[PDB]
């Protein structure tokens, strides 16, 4: 899963090469906008209920999830409904198939890949979004082996005490 | 006779239910017969035929676990009555509410009917035991009755009424709790032997195996049985059955799955 993240990742940086509550001071902040997710309007939503971090401020703990203190959030719009291995594959290869059914012009310069197949366009953060929870304890459980592949995705799940394990290193070399 | 028969007694039994209750067979069969004559009475009324008979036999908010024809299940005799004093190797209770500490005990039955609604509890000593409930309270499990009736009104309730479909109190269909009982006897009366305390030496109870038999003869008891546990045939007890509290996501997820263990038990 990792590798293959990679590979979508690469592809995608090439594609990307008021007094409305639009306004950036009313969108949701740092911590606050979840994996390929869409605010709760806190307009619409209780304050208490937006955020019960903001709502209870002992809240907070080390080891928290995330997904407490902000509030809780075609081949992927469909959820992972079925159990079974066996009609997920079948499924796969069903929506699978729904897709199946000198250089003149453009120099190397102005090449435009991306990913298209398997979804018409897959950006990771959809994928983040789908399989959350089993990242999250990925996320904890292979933090030390798969986190060690560079840049390895992992590390974006990395919580209070993976950023602490670069403050000693940084603070301690500063001192 | 509409209003006496739809009256309840201070424990919300009809004299219909009290009939079953007693093991007054002939009487409940008399009042059933009636009853349905008085239904069919009244079908110039704007009330549909069963309301009506219902409401006679097993009214609208009665606690399932006082249904008739469970009731009329329930209703077996003591082991004591074919064991008498010897000690025989079955499943026995505690009765806290009544001073039945972990010393004493009750045999099933009592534990159902004679102690129904006390504190109970299955009991960790050895099973050969015989059963204290006769002797140390008024135990309304001594008495047969008249065989042939309780048969006869059986045959007439499962034909009478949709009573077959519900569950008892702790969720069992009524065929999963017959087929327990049957299981059980077959260990039990086989430990039968021929020969101020009460009447012995009696034969065992052979109802249980009669009741399984023709009830496994009813569709819809059969139908009702299977689809247990589907989303229709939703088991109201231990089974989670509340869920529009839930936030819609985990509803939409956890609607989906279906119940078996109770008929896989069963089967
Ligand atoms: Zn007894
Ligand atoms: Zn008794
Ligand atoms: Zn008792």
């Amino acid at each position: 899963f990792q590798a293959l993240i990679y590979w979508i990742k690469a592809m995608n940086q090439q594609t990307t090469l008021e007094t409305g509550q639009n306004h950036p001071f009313f969108r949701r902040s740092d911590s606050m906008t979840f994996l390929g997710c869409i605010p709760p309007n806190p307009f619409e939503v209780p304050l208490a209920e937006a955020i019960p971090l903001a709502d209870q401020p002992h809240l907070l703990q080390p080891n928290a999830r995330k997904e407490d203190l902000f509030g809780r959030p075609n081949c992927l719009e469909v959820l992972p409904t079925k159990m079974s291995y066996a009609a997920n594959l079948k499924n796969v290869m069903n929506m699978q198939n729904r897709q199946k059914k000198e250089s003149e012009g453009p120099p190397l310069t102005s090449f435009r890949p991306q990913c298209s197949f398997m979804g018409m366009v897959i950006s990771h953060d959809m994928l983040l979004g789908r399989w959350r929870l089993s990242l999250e304890l990925f996320g904890r459980v292979f933090m030390e082996d798969v986190g060690a592949e560079p840049g390895s995705i992992l590390t974006e799940l990395g919580g209070f005490e993976v950023k602490e394990s670069k403050f000693r290193r940084e603070m301690e070399k500063l001192r | 006779l509409r209003e006496l028969l739809s009256a309840k007694d201070a424990r919300g039994m009809t004299p219909f239910m009290s009939a079953v209750s007693g093991r007054a067979y002939p009487a409940a069969i008399t009042i059933l017969e009636t009853a349905q004559k008085i239904a069919k009475a009244e079908i110039s009324s704007s009330e549909k035929e069963e309301d009506v008979f219902m409401g006679m036999v097993c009214p609208s908010g009665t606690n399932p676990d006082d249904s008739p024809l469970y009731v009329l299940c329930c209703n077996d005799t003591c082991s004591f009555t074919w064991t008498g004093a010897e000690h025989i190797n079955q499943d026995i209770f505690e009765c806290r509410t009544c001073g039945l500490l972990e010393s004493l005990c009750c045999c099933t039955e009592c534990a159902r009917v004679c102690h129904k609604g006390h504190d109970c509890k299955l009991k960790r000593t050895s099973p050969t035991a015989y059963c204290d409930c006769w002797e140390k309270c008024k135990c309304k499990t001594l008495i047969a009755g008249q065989k042939s009736a309780r048969l006869d009104l059986l045959y007439r309730l499962l034909t009478a009424t949709n009573l077959v479909t519900l569950p008892n109190s702790r969720g069992e269909h009524l065929l999963l709790f017959l087929v327990q009982t049957v299981a059980r006897q077959t260990v039990e009366h086989c430990q039968y032997r021929p020969p101020d305390m009460p009447d012995h030496d009696l034969e065992p109870p052979r109802f249980a195996q009669l009741a399984l038999e023709r009830v496994l003869q009813d569709w819809n008891a059969l139908k009702s049985m299977i689809m247990f546990g589907s989303q229709e045939n939703k088991d109201p007890l231990s089974a989670s059955s509340r869920i529009g509290h839930l936030l819609p996501e985990e509803q939409v997820y956890l609607n989906q799955q279906s119940g078996t263990i109770r008929l896989d038990c069963f089967t």
